[PDB]
């Protein structure tokens, strides 16, 4: 059975009668009369296996997968797209703990996407198996994908957003500054830190509290002894204002007298037998909740809602690929006695095979749904937001599958710090951006503390580490409990003046970071982006890895190596040094001129901190506060009545002045090569004209 | 439960329970103190054969000390472990190693105050670990006894926790020169060649130390028949180009019925709890050990360590002395060799 | 800290601060005259263990100590106290399922008994450690023991009896032929046995249902297939005269929809760390109800009740060492691929070590209280009973403790038929009956099926069964699923006839058996006994195994062997051939002359089936109701008036005519040597007697 809809640029495949992890909505379901040989797949039904074939040219580009420890051209691998707690992970490590079954073709500069609409083992053999082929196996018997038509690797990620849920819009602050540790203690200490933290200068929006303070770490609970005041804690934070984000598990304690335990029975997993699916986490002896069912979404969501009327700002997921460790402590307990080494096999951390679920009241196999388990547990939290009236919603999940985005920001996990990490963190981030997902960031500093010798923790990469995810959606600073201090409080005043500068530079960034991501949330366009998605024609662009462009108009390349300086890719078109304002030609190699190399690209504005603007040629622009300002030949219009502190003006041809609603003419200073500034200090009506 | 604190010169000396220490130090002018576990800002706690005692731990706070430890200077974050150790190929972050000095010195508003557990059993430091505001010391003994040492200089502390256990002892100038070694230098003709060398091509070589292939199936105090046949003349060689002769000498006496040391050590080893000999491996293969802990054993080892010296050597060099032996890992080697396996270096 | 206490017989030597199992009424205790070495012993406080010493001399006989695979005097042998699953045991295999932590020492023909009420792991190290020195080892810091003064062997046991509890007394059908299986289904088949079993004569006095009635082994629950009308079931075997005795194991199956479940949580065990504890059972993932809380038996006796009320009427508790899978299991998940045997380790089936309950409000270990949990659950069952205001209680464990007796019966478990199992029962009924648990019996036939080599199904060995188990307390057959079918009417006519004929001449002796189970009830005396209980004072009865005393009347030399015949060892006293009439002296080695043994010695009372009676000598005796009958030189009294059938008198003096209330003559008849019977069939107001 074949059956093929059309939609606004967007085929609907349906082999046999397949039974989604999830239903996406389709505004018109339309027969279409494209046959497989003209979509160029070719599909293979077998022993309860799907297998769809597409060719593979040589210069043809595969990106997406989502989280992958490798290159973000995907060639000459067979990626595995299974949910797993991957440990201490290691680059060419997979899978890891997210699963976007999602790959764009890029072919004589045309971009088609490619979405496996199942949550089961996925296989994608890219030229592996077969040199000249691109071979999805999917382990059902039947199954629903769709053909995303471009031509633009925007187009896909535009329609492919529209399919599976735009990203929600996250509060301003979500974007700040974020310490964390697993973790901070008791109460007071999370107090004192906060206080030196902004007593030296640190902007700190938010801390986030790890499992220590709950209770035998049991879910919706304080510990008794190192939060025995949580609402004193609670006010003190916010009266310093600080947010508040409490990791939230997914392990329920099979406890005779916890609560959560008791409200949720019946709404548990279960194994193919009958009874519940008993397995071990953080609590010991643990149960999980069925988040497949509604009902049990809805008891979470009611749960969510009850912690969060304390007053605690934001929810962090973590352990939901599902993880459970009762194997792994199994073979520990058995061959404990025994003299020898163990092989960490990562999917021996996944639930086990008997475990089954209640997708849409029918009863399916773990396999089968297993990566959209975090999907449903981020959507039934996202609903406890909704439940508590909250219009800032800010979650962070570790796990995801496609259409995670709809609700939560994404982290890279557990990671190693080292120098080669610099280069792993920037191919995971990029690689979940690429994918639909564009709320990610790494733990800055690396989570990893001292439990193997293979780690990192010198100074000098510590501040690599914040200059690299300068421009991420996702700034936090998080480290493993046997990990040295990494506040910048604790550094020597060398470092951290380096570390206080770095960020006091993304705040004055944040409006335009703010800006992309409602963007993001508008029209599912990433905030970081590899820059072959804004140059996808050029061939060389899939080769740079260890650069990034924020938004459509700034390009970084930050120093991933222990040099002064470093050797820049400038893509086609002209650039504006930021520090030195130099006017460099794309389509070159330069070397970078400032610690943090940034450059703005011909036709750019950007918003900065306090109204401050800069604008770069032509081009038309959205501002967080819906503010829309677009740029000509002499001319800046704005879609409404807005204040403008500074304005510079990036030009190769002199600026002599500035007139303002045809009326007060402003004069303008040359601070620099190409560089004109001018102290507006007022609102603009409508318009700026240049002379 | 017994708690009694002593005062002297700036150092408290906590008694919990009746200790039994692995040493006893002087402490001559030791008077009772007024001083309570309170104001000196300790929580102790007896359990099952175990003393714990907490300190509070602030967020500025310093902890430095511990001996060597393959981890940061400032000590804080890290469940320590106080056992001497073989640590092999080690690595950092790699705990224990093979010295263990149960001392610590905590630096809080510039003032430094050090406190020293007297236990040499697996004594654990765990600083801000368990509890991030908390230095929690628990010595596996149901009793212990341990100094506070005033400050406020690091110095300071020093200077009385070395009044307390000794005095650094003065070594000749020639022990700080440059010294060359190898695992090992042989026979007695290289030794001396290499010396030769080394002189002629200008490197002033303080010593030469010799290891392990200069015994005779690493025999303690014994010569190899073979590689020096003359040390007599080796020695006289070294001495009349001024280098200094440092000797490794093992902690293992060979089971062997015509060995010296092992006929004259007898009474004098280290047994099990049932009362036999331990008897264990090492270099010279099946071997015991002598009770260190004992005068007498000690008079026995002096005078073997006189007479070897006696012969011109200028030097000790003890090793695997942790003490370390191989019995167990032999074991294990020997029942699961066969295994196509890979064994954890434990 | 050492206490002594003594009360009609009994010391109390407290050790220490002990926290009983179970804590035993001591009436008027007042403090003892008699110190620690007037009572021959030696106590040693060490770490977290009393030791408590004896001599032993070489005359010395040490019996007790419940259910052993040993022979009945327990000299040169270390025995442990630990409930467990002994599988399929061979004999000299310890520990087993009940732990009695009792002995008893004769010593100059005077007994001694020695109890240690401790439930946990206690070593009796009888003369091996030591050849001259019983050391009994507590593993706890404090314990309290009892010596218990007799003279007699029975004044010992009258005595412990009193303190720790007296049977209680069972309805009479409880000891009639029970037919059971591992299991009979579905209902129809089981109704259909009975009819086959009835039509071809064999009185069936109740019918076992093992664990195959259930749905998926959960409690209190009828498998929807094989009894879907329970109701019916009842009725049809109730219109039958026949009982319905289900088995009712002790786990309690995690899941979400199992009310039993839902009703208990609260009152289940839970480990150290706070977690209920989570094993493995028949339901599979199980959970285990604490039967050591006051709150658990409630709710247990109420389930027991309204499971009772469906008109069953007997309660089979099985698997209450406890036992439990988990760690067996966990073993076999991890070494499955390797193609080694695993050590049959019995230990592996107990609970693990950090199973935690509340005793009389204190937390306390498993290992500290293990042995006592049969105890407390068998306890709950009875209170169950009481619930259903039921005064006939039936009820069967497998595993025990001190005080078992005042609620269950016991059976010897999972015997494997053979000619040397024979001999074995022998030794475990009547060490347990020796040790204060008087209702008790073996599979008749064996329990193992099939699944190994060395089970002997031989035909004649059936009937040995049979044969062998003529007067125990408990009377029936059970079979593994996979074994044969063992019922009579599957026999061979010349089989079937033999085991007809074995069973009627139960029912005929079953007014004897009853009424000493009224004295069993009343006075702690145990129905079946070993000969040195009647003969303490003659040496050689310590020998002899393969023959015991049921009351004090009979003498049963059950034939264990091939032969047709055997050596009869008959004790001090004249014995009278029940069969061809023969009376011989005591204290001599005879061979027997029939297939069943028996022999009645000078001085009994015997009330047989139908109201005959047979009186051999001068002696007293109770009939089960009520009724007692002295006789005297020639004169037989009766404490009520009593109908009599027919009158059987073993004499050497010729009788000739007998007299009824001093007027009515009645014909006597000699039809064999000493042997002369009298019809009477009427009712004795009073008295007769002999001409």
């Amino acid at each position: 059975i074949l059956k093929i809809y059309e939609n606004k640029g967007v085929y609907k495949v349906v082999i046999g009668e397949p039974f989604p992890p999830i239903e996406f909505p389709l505004e018109q379901k339309i027969s279409s009369n494209k046959s497989l040989s003209e979509l160029g797949l070719t599909i293979v039904q077998q022993g309860n296996k799907v297998i769809v074939e597409k060719s593979l040219d040589l210069k043809e580009h595969i990106i997406g997968l989502g989280e992958k420890a490798f290159e973000l051209d995907r060639k000459r691998k067979r990626y595995v797209m299974y949910n797993v707690d991957a440990g201490a992970y290691k680059k060419y490590q997979d899978p890891l703990y997210v699963s976007i079954p999602l790959f764009i073709s890029v072919k004589d500069g045309v971009a088609t996407g490619y979405f496996f609409n199942s949550a089961s083992k996925v296989i994608f053999d890219v030229g592996l198996e077969e040199y000249d082929k691109v071979i999805v196996t999917i382990p059902e018997d039947s199954v629903e994908f769709y053909v995303i038509e471009g031509p633009r690797i925007e187009d896909v990620l535009e329609k492919y957003t529209e399919l599976t849920g735009k990203p929600f819009l996250p509060p301003m602050w979500a974007f700040g500054y974020m310490i964390s540790r697993y973790s901070y203690y008791p109460q007071d200490k999370v107090v004192e830190l906060v206080d030196i933290m902004q007593k030296e200068g640190f902007r700190v929006a938010g801390v986030f509290l790890d499992i220590h303070y709950m209770d035998s770490y049991k879910l919706f609970t304080w510990h008794p002894y190192r939060f025995p005041e949580p609402k004193k804690l609670i006010d003190e934070l916010h009266k310093r204002n600080v947010k508040l984000i409490t990791i939230v598990d997914h392990g329920i304690r099979v406890d005779q007298n916890y609560s959560p335990f008791l409200s949720g029975m019946g709404k548990f997993c279960e194994i193919e037998s009958g009874e519940l699916f008993v397995g071990k986490m953080w609590p010991g002896t643990t149960v999980y909740p069925d988040f497949f069912r509604e009902d049990t979404r809805e008891w979470w969501a009611g749960l969510i809602s009850e912690w969060l009327s304390q007053g605690v700002d934001g929810i962090w997921l973590d352990m939901n690929e599902p993880t459970d460790f009762s194997r792994a402590i199994e073979i520990r307990d058995v061959l404990s006695s025994l003299p020898v080494q163990f092989r960490d096999d990562r999917l021996v951390t996944t639930f086990p095979d008997n475990v089954v679920h209640y997708l849409r009241g029918k009863r399916v196999k773990h396999e089968k749904v297993r990566n959209a388990y975090p999907l449903y547990e981020a959507m039934a939290t996202f609903k406890g937001f909704r439940t508590s009236h909250r219009n800032e919603i800010f979650i962070l999940s570790r796990a995801g599958y496609a259409g995670i985005q709809r609700y939560a920001f994404i982290w890279t996990g557990d990671n190693t710090p080292s120098w080669d990490d610099l280069k792993l963190q920037l191919q995971l981030v990029l690689g979940l951006s690429i994918s639909g997902v564009p709320f990610v960031g790494c733990d800055i500093g690396g989570f990893q503390g001292r439990n193997f010798a293979e780690i990192d923790n010198s100074m000098d990469l510590l501040v690599k580490y914040y200059a690299l995810a300068l421009f991420f959606p996702f700034y936090r600073s998080h480290k493993a409990t046997d990990g040295i201090d990494t506040e910048p409080v604790f550094l020597p005043d060398y470092y951290k003046e380096k570390v206080k500068e770095i960020v006091e530079l993304r705040y004055k960034f944040l409006p335009y970071i703010y800006s992309l991501a409602l963007e993001a949330s508008e029209k599912g366009h990433p905030v970081i982006r590899p820059l072959f998605y804004e140059f996808q024609d050029d061939d060389d662009m899939y080769r740079i890895e260890d650069e990034y462009m924020v938004g459509k108009y700034l390009l970084y390349a930050p120093i991933v190596s222990k040099e002064e300086s470093r050797l820049v890719t400038l893509p086609r078109g002209k650039w504006y040094n930021y520090w030195n304002g130099e006017i460099i030609n794309g389509k070159s190699v330069v070397k970078s001129t400032h610690e943090l190399p940034i450059y703005l690209r011909e036709g750019s504005i950007i918003p900065l901190e306090g109204d401050e603007l800069i604008v770069y040629g032509e081009t038309s622009f959205k501002r967080y506060d819906n503010a829309e300002i677009t740029s000509s030949s002499n001319e800046i219009k704005f879609s409404r009545e807005i204040y403008v502190s500074k304005l510079t003006i990036t030009s190769e041809k002199p600026v002599s002045k500035i007139i303002v609603d045809d009326s007060k003419e402003i004069q303008v200073e040359k601070t620099m090569q190409n560089t004109y500034v001018a102290k507006i200090n007022q609102k603009i009506r409508g318009k700026i004209n240049l002379e | 439960r017994i708690l009694k604190i002593y005062e002297n010169k700036g150092v408290y000396k906590v008694v919990i329970g009746e200790p039994f220490p692995p040493i006893e130090f002087p402490l001559e002018q030791k008077i009772s103190s007024n001083k309570s576990l309170s104001e000196l800002g300790l929580t102790i706690v007896q359990q099952g054969n175990k003393v714990i005692v907490e300190k509070s731990l602030d967020l500025k706070e310093h902890i430095i000390g511990l001996g060597e430890k393959a981890f940061e200077l400032d000590r804080k974050r890290k469940r320590y472990v106080m056992y001497n150790v073989d640590a092999g190929a080690y690595k950092k972050y790699q705990d224990p190693l093979y010295v263990s000095i149960p001392l610590f010195i905590s630096v809080k508003d510039g003032v430094a105050t050090g406190y020293f557990f007297n236990s040499a059993s697996k004594v654990i430091f765990d600083v801000g670990l368990e509890e991030y505001d908390k230095v929690i010391v628990t010595i596996p003994e149901d009793s212990v006894e341990f100094y506070v040492i005033e400050g406020p200089r690091i110095e300071d502390v020093l200077e009385k926790y070395t009044e307390l256990t000794g005095k650094p002892f003065l070594p000749p100038m020639w022990a700080f020169g440059y010294m060359i070694s190898r695992y090992s230098y042989y026979p007695q003709d290289k030794v001396v060649e290499l010396v030769d060398i080394m002189q002629k091509e200008g490197f002033r070589v303080a010593g030469v130390f010799l290891d392990i292939h200069y015994m005779d199936s690493y025999k303690l105090f014994t010569w190899h028949p073979y590689r020096f046949p003359e040390p007599k003349k080796l020695i006289d060689e070294l001495h009349k180009r001024n280098v200094k002769l440092i000797t490794i000498v093992d902690h293992g006496i060979r089971v062997d019925q015509n060995y010296s040391p092992f006929l004259s050590g007898m009474g004098k080893f280290c047994e099990i709890e049932s009362g036999e000999l331990f008897v264990g491996k090492m270099w010279p293969g099946t071997t015991v050990y002598p009770d260190f802990f004992r005068e007498d054993t000690r008079e026995w080892w002096a005078g073997l360590i006189s007479e070897w010296l006696s012969q011109g050597v200028d030097g000790i060099w003890l090793d695997m002395n942790e003490p370390t032996d191989f019995s167990r890992a032999i074991e294990i080697r020997d029942v699961l060799s066969s295994l196509p396996v890979q064994f954890r270096d434990d």
